[PDB]
Order: structure tokens, then C-alpha cells, then sequence
RNA sequence: AUUAGGGUUCGAUUCCGGAGAGGGAGCCUGAGAAAUAGCUACCACUUCUACGGAGGGCAGCAGGCGCGCAAAUUGCCCAAUGUCAAAACAAAACGAUGAGGCAGCGAAAAGAAAUAGAGUUUUUCAAUGGGGGAUAUUUAAACCCAUCCAAUAUCGAGUAACAAUUGGAGGACAAGUCUGGUGCCAGCACCCGCGGUAAUUCCAGCUCCAAAAGCGUAUAUUAA
């Protein structure tokens, strides 16, 4: 996904883009979706930057995920 | 030069027909409680009622003639309709506080033929049917 | 509840209900086969709309294509054994051209009177239906029964009846 | 019409000898070309035990019959154990009852049922 | 005025039915229509043509 | 369900998942419950009483009362399919099971199929079921189905009264310029329209048409 905020201490909002495929118009829309992820110290991810990110436990209310690796813009 | 086409365009097009099937008046009637509401029967095929009084109606232009109908209240509801009694002489089978079985008149809500304004008619009078006394298999009870 | 037997419909009504050429057409078969009613020819009808429809889905499908020889095979097979077609005809295209006499051809009621065993087509129907013919031995009271090539010459009276060793209005008139 | 007399056929399928339960299990099936309505199983039996050498025709078990339509022909099934007493250890009560041998029919179940639910609110000598 | 119900209803002369031998049914019906309308008598075709009359 | 294709619509209901046991909370035991044919309290209803007190929860199976246009027997059985368990079956010696199965009621719906046939000049022949029975068969026991009306030995159609109905006959839409009655009345008519003294449409009789053990009507919904 691609870094969308960075304005809480360790966590940030990343934001995942697709197209959704409507079978009665044959035609596509455009569609969202938004996710907290954990950030560690051993990166320092940007607005506008893409990340990997992987499944770990819960941890915390909205929490499922961690930073494995950052490409930078 | 009056559609949308675009690959990426399916948001446009739902949007659109959504909007315009409210001006449809078949579609808007079924899914909206409007209708229901100010229907007596509730949205039944058949109700029940207690004859009120006897009451004759005049046919509309160009035809002549008085048609004899019933004034009932709903049992379900408490509403009071108007209703038709068919065939020749059957107004004689329907006495007052009697307990008939009414049913629409075909056209769904529409008043039907040279009637002005009537919508329902008497199909079973005290648990037997009408048509069967007017044809004579069975014998009013009681 | 918690039964799971299944069930199905064999028949459809036309849609146009007085159509004065399909009601000339249809009280032919009647007279001409001895039916009892027209949802006998009905029933016909459908049949026939089954084995048409599946043969164009197989017809549009490449020569080559595993399903169109499977079940192409299957019922061009079905046809030569129940007497729809005779044996010249092979290609699939044929089962397209199949019409409602010639599956009438091949009713049992049909067959006995054809056969010599009944003096009218009304004679073989009273004839089935009161347990005199058998087929390769075996009772059929079924006027609708569809018989095969392979089976037409074991048609004959059945060995119980008294037209053929049985008999064990005369069993009531000596007393 | 030739008339006759009456006369049966039998035949045996599927046989199979079934060790674990002392007996030979097999479908059996009689024809009977001019026979008056149908055969009891009693004299089937009967010619069952001759055909396959058995003692006793008691030790014989059928049930199950079913006539073909249109005349002439009857299927069923069979049993022949090893002797008497082990078929009337491995019988059903209702099979054996009807060769004669077997236990009374109990009370009716709801005397029975009525009889522990008002136990249910004793204890002791009482119930 | 509801008086006037049912007057012809009942100003009718009353005429009985008229008793008559059964026809057949089922099969033999459609067998008895066959024979009407083809074979036996062979432009406009009339089924109930009535007699002449004013 | 409907159907060229694309679609529109229904899904309380047999299988899978969730939730509840009048309403609302709380809890003990237990591997597992926030359990209700377990417990505790309040609210709403309600039963017995010697007046001190003590009880209740069918949205389990049958049954009632109400409500409605609207939905069965206070039946038989554990024989089959399974569950529990200290438990194979038998022998003094038969585990429970309204889960489940079997019958009763039941034109929701689906399949097969009678109400005659062949002749001769208006009378002659055969044939068969509906029905009555049976050494019997089926079934846990009954019932239905199937077999038979001698195997020495076994009832029965002529008006075959063992008698087919429901809607129609101006057009859409198959089928009468028939004969009586009524006279803008009574009534018909989904729509267009009939009826005011010669009614192709009302009320009837004849004849005919369509589907047929089925056929009309009302309300929804799919195609059109
Ligand atoms: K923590
Ligand atoms: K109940
Ligand atoms: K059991
Ligand atoms: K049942
Ligand atoms: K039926
Ligand atoms: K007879
Ligand atoms: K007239
Ligand atoms: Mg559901
Ligand atoms: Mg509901
Ligand atoms: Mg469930
Ligand atoms: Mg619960
Ligand atoms: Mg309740
Ligand atoms: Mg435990
Ligand atoms: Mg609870
Ligand atoms: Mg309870
Ligand atoms: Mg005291
Ligand atoms: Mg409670
Ligand atoms: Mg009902
Ligand atoms: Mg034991
Ligand atoms: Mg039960
Ligand atoms: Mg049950
Ligand atoms: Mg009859
Ligand atoms: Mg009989
Ligand atoms: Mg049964
Ligand atoms: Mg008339
Ligand atoms: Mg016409
Ligand atoms: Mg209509
Ligand atoms: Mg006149
Ligand atoms: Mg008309
Ligand atoms: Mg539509």
C-alpha cells in the first residue's frame, strides 16, 4: 500500500487503491480501503511512500499489521 | 451523445438508473408504504365485514340504471368501503349485521365499468357463497 | 419434512389459447392416434423441445470438443434405438428435424394396430389397457409405453389373456 | 387352455455363506406359472429344505415377498442356520413369532409411562 | 328505490329441461368430434348454422 | 420462479451458520452453559389453600382459546435410521427415546390413467375394471399396493341409472344473423360497449365451442 498519514507516534495509516468490477454495466469503479500498521523505529516512511507490511496479533483496538520494508517514493 | 461509456464508468451508470426508476409509477407504488396505508385491505386478497346499510349507486353517462350495492365496515380494521352485489336479485339474500366476505373488483385498486367509484364486491354472505344461492345449491342458513 | 423425494412437470400449455389453424391441426392426431385429451400430444411437445435445444448447444460447439462427442454420441444412439431415426442418418443434424408424428409412431397403442393384433386404433387402446398384450413376456397396460426396434417383433398376446392359454362373459354364463 | 396342475419352481441368487452368524443368507425366487392367488410361505419353505438337504424345515427363515406385477413370479429372501438353537438365539422377536416361538407382546407403553412418572415423586419402599 | 330488484329474474316463464340420452365421454367423444368435422362429409365451414327466421 | 441473450424477482421453512425460550438482569455445577422440562431477584399475567402458606412458563408432540382471508389425530410403535450408557444376542432374564418411523385428515403441488369395443339388418357377440371376497401376501401389528376368481373344488355391467363438470357463443378470441320474456327497467360488461317494443351481448329453452377430473374468481409476482 502507499503511506497516507504519519501523525501518531509509531503508527501510521496506509491506504490500498482497486477497481471493483460490476457485472450488469460490464464496466469497473474505483474503491478504498484504509489500515493502522505499526511502524518500528528501523523505518522512516513518508507520505506518498509504498510499504510492505505483514500479519501479526492483535495490537490494539485497530492494529493487525506491521512494517516489513519501505521503497522510498 | 446521451450515455456515459466510459471503461471506468460503472459509479455514473448505477447512480443514474437508481435516480429514474423513481419515475417509474408501477415500481415507486411496490416499494413504498403509501399505498398499503391508504388500502383497506391491507394488503390482503379477501376481508371480512358487517353490512351497515343497503344503498343504490347511478351508473355514469350514457348508460341508466341503479346498482345495488352494500356499505360494510371491516372487521380487521374497523374501515368503512362500498361494495357491489352481482348478480340479479341477490340483494334480497343480504340482511343488516349480516357477516359477508368481500373481494377486489380486478383492476387492483381501480373502479371498474360505469360504477363511480367502487372497487370491491360481495363474493359469500353467513359462511356460504353467493353465487351458490343464486344458483340455488345451497339454502341460507339459519 | 425431511423428505427428499423429488418431483417434476412434463407438460406446458400454448400460450396463444384459440388459434383456429393449431386447433384444426391438433384434433387431427387426435382421431388419427386415439388420444384422450390434448395434453397427450402436449406432453409430446416437450420432449421434443429438450432434444432440440440440447442439439443446438452441441452444434455450435467445435467438432472437436470432448462434450459435443461424448453426449453427441449419446443421443444420436438414444434416437436409432427407440425408431426416431433410422440408421442412414448419422450426422447430428439430423435430430433437429425431428417432428411430433414421428414420435407417436412408436407408441405401443400404435404399434398393436399397425401390427394386425387390433382392428382399429381404438380397438388396441381397450386392448392394453385390459391386460391382453405382453411384451417379451411381460404384461404392459401402459398405452403410452414407447417401444424399441430391437423389441417389436416380441409384441403378441399375452399368455394369461383368452385371446393366449388362459382363462383359468363365458365364465359367467355356464353358471 | 391346457388345464393342469398347480406347481412351483424355486431358484436361489447371490448366495453367500455368513460364518459370524451360523447361518447361509441368499435371495430366493419362485415361479409359479398356474397357481390361484399366492403362495404361503409355508410350502415354500418346505421345498426349500428339500432342495438344499436341511434336517429340519423349522431352522429355515423367510420374509419379505414381494409378487411381480403381472402374475406368475414372487421374490424374497431367506435364511437357512446351522441348527435350532441358533436361529432362535439371532432371530428377531417378531420373525420368530411368526413361525410360532416367541415372547408375549408387553403392556401397552402408556401404562408404562404413566406408572414411572408417578414413581418420580417417591422414594424409598414406596416406589 | 330498491324495490325493483331482481323483477325480470322472477317475470321469467318457466321452462323445464328437456331429458335426453347421454353422449359419450373421454376418448369416444373426441373419436364422435373426429367424425363430424373430417371424414364423413368430406370455402366457409359453419358449425352452428341456424334456420332461416325474423 | 421466469427465460434467445443480458436480466427481474422470491428465499419464515428440510442442509450449513447465528440467535431465543413471557420481559430483564445475575449465577452455581461442570471439560464445556451466562443453561431455562437448572437456581436467584424484580415486572406483567396466573393456580391450590384449613389463610398460616405453597406453586407456574407448549417459539417440544398431540390438543384448546383468541386472532385472522388463511393451515390436520388429546392415534400406533421403537421393526428401520440414530443418540445416551455400567450396555452384544439369548437364557428366571424384552433399557429409554412425541428424535424418528407408520397410519388418520389433507383437489397446496407433481406422475399414470376409466366412463367402452367389434359386427349384422337395430340387435348379436365377446372383453374388462369400479365393487365383493381369498389357501393367502404385505406390515412391529394393521392399512395401501401387487396375485387370483380353481390347482378336484372359488362372484359379478346394457338405459353397461356404475348416468362429467366448469365457463362461454358481437370484437379482441374458438363457437347461433334460432325461438320465447323484458323494454335505458332488471341486468351484462376486465376494455370497446349492449338494454328506450324485431336485444347477434340481459333472463331462459335448443344447438354449438374450449379445457377436462377438473374449471372459474380475487390479490401479489415473472414474461409480454
Ligand atoms: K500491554
Ligand atoms: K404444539
Ligand atoms: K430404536
Ligand atoms: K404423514
Ligand atoms: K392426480
Ligand atoms: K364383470
Ligand atoms: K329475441
Ligand atoms: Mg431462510
Ligand atoms: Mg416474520
Ligand atoms: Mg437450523
Ligand atoms: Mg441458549
Ligand atoms: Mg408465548
Ligand atoms: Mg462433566
Ligand atoms: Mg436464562
Ligand atoms: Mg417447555
Ligand atoms: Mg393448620
Ligand atoms: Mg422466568
Ligand atoms: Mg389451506
Ligand atoms: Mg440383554
Ligand atoms: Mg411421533
Ligand atoms: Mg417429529
Ligand atoms: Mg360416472
Ligand atoms: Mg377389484
Ligand atoms: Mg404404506
Ligand atoms: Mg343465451
Ligand atoms: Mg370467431
Ligand atoms: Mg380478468
Ligand atoms: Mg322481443
Ligand atoms: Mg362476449
Ligand atoms: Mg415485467
Amino acid at each position: 500500500g502507499v503511506v497516507h498519514s504519519t501523525k501518531m507516534h509509531r503508527t501510521i495509516i496506509i491506504r490500498r487503491n482497486y477497481l471493483h468490477f460490476i457485472k450488469k454495466y460490464q464496466r469497473y469503479q474505483k474503491r478504498h480501503k484504509s489500515l493502522a500498521v505499526h511502524c518500528s523505529p528501523a523505518f522512516d516512511p513518508k507520505q506518498g511512500d509504498e510499504v510492505v507490511i505483514g500479519q501479526c496479533r492483535p495490537l490494539s483496538k485497530t492494529i493487525r499489521y506491521n512494517v516489513l520494508e519501505v521503497v522510498s517514493k | 451523445m446521451t450515455k456515459t461509456n466510459g471503461q471506468n464508468a460503472a459509479r455514473k451508470l448505477v447512480r443514474l438508473r437508481c435516480r429514474n426508476r423513481w419515475a417509474d409509477k408501477g415500481w415507486k407504488r411496490a416499494h413504498t408504504f403509501s399505498a398499503r396505508k391508504a388500502n383497506p385491505f391491507g394488503g390482503s386478497s379477501h376481508a371480512k365485514g358487517i353490512v351497515l346499510e343497503k344503498i343504490g349507486v347511478g351508473a355514469k353517462q350514457p348508460n341508466s340504471a341503479i346498482r345495488k350495492c352494500v356499505r360494510v365496515q371491516l372487521i380487521k380494521n374497523d374501515k368503512k368501503i362500498i361494495a357491489f352485489v352481482p348478480n340479479d336479485g341477490c340483494l334480497h339474500f343480504i340482511e343488516e349485521n349480516d357477516e359477508v366476505l368481500v373481494s377486489g373488483f380486478g383492476r387492483s385498486g381501480h373502479a371498474v365499468g360505469d360504477i363511480p367509484g367502487v372497487r370491491f364486491k360481495i363474493v359469500k354472505v353467513s359462511n356460504v357463497g353467493l353465487y351458490a344461492l343464486y344458483r340455488q345449491k345451497k339454502e341460507k342458513p339459519r | 419434512m425431511r423428505n427428499y423425494n423429488n418431483f417434476n412437470r412434463v407438460w406446458k400449455a400454448p400460450r396463444r389459447p384459440f388459434e383456429k389453424e393449431r386447433l384444426d391441426r391438433e384434433m387431427k392426431l387426435c382421431g388419427q392416434y386415439g388420444l384422450r385429451c390434448k395434453r397427450e400430444i402436449w406432453r409430446v411437445n416437450m420432449t421434443l423441445s429438450k432434444m432440440r435445444r440440447t442439439a443446438r448447444l452441441l452444434l455450435t460447439l467445435p467438432e472437436n470438443h470432448p462434450r459435443r462427442l461424448l453426449e453427441g454420441s449419446a443421443i444420436m444412439r438414444r434416437c436409432h434405438e427407440y425408431g426416431f431415426l433410422d440408421e442412414e442418418k448419422d450426422k447430428l443434424d439430423y435430430v433437429l428435424s425431428l417432428t411430433v408424428p414421428d414420435i407417436l409412431e412408436r407408441r405401443l397403442q400404435t404399434i398393436v394396430f399397425k401390427a394386425g393384433l387390433a382392428k382399429s386404433v381404438h380397438h388396441a387402446r381397450v386392448l392394453i389397457q385390459q391386460r391382453h398384450i405382453a411384451v417379451a413376456k411381460q404384461i404392459v397396460t401402459i398405452p403410452s409405453f414407447i417401444v424399441r426396434v430391437s423389441s417389436e417383433r416380441h409384441i403378441a398376446f399375452a399368455d394369461a389373456s383368452p385371446f393366449g392359454n388362459g382363462r383359468t362373459r363365458a365364465k359367467a354364463a355356464k353358471r | 387352455f391346457q388345464k393342469k396342475k398347480a406347481e412351483v419352481c424355486i431358484r436361489t441368487s447371490q448366495f453367500k455363506v455368513n460364518k459370524l452368524l451360523n447361518r447361509k443368507q441368499f435371495i430366493v425366487e419362485v415361479n409359479h406359472p398356474h397357481w390361484c392367488g399366492t403362495v404361503p410361505t409355508q410350502l415354500i419353505r418346505k421345498k426349500l429344505a428339500t432342495l438344499y438337504k436341511v434336517p429340519d424345515a423349522s431352522q429355515v427363515s423367510l420374509f419379505g415377498f414381494k409378487t411381480k406385477f403381472g402374475g406368475g413370479k414372487t421374490t424374497g429372501f431367506g435364511l437357512i442356520y446351522d441348527d435350532l438353537a441358533s436361529l432362535k438365539r439371532f432371530e428377531p422377536n417378531y420373525r420368530k413369532t411368526r413361525m410360532g416361538f416367541g415372547k408375549a407382546r408387553l403392556p401397552a407403553r402408556k401404562s408404562v409411562k404413566e406408572r414411572r412418572n408417578r414413581n418420580k415423586k417417591l422414594r424409598g419402599k414406596a416406589k | 328505490s330498491l324495490a325493483r330488484a331482481g323483477k325480470v329474474k322472477n317475470q321469467t316463464p318457466k321452462v323445464a329441461k328437456q331429458e335426453k340420452p347421454k353422449q359419450p365421454r373421454g376418448r369416444a367423444l373426441k373419436r364422435l368430434k373426429y367424425t363430424r368435422r373430417f371424414l364423413s362429409k368430406t370455402e366457409k365451414v359453419h358449425m352452428n348454422k341456424q334456420p332461416p327466421g325474423k
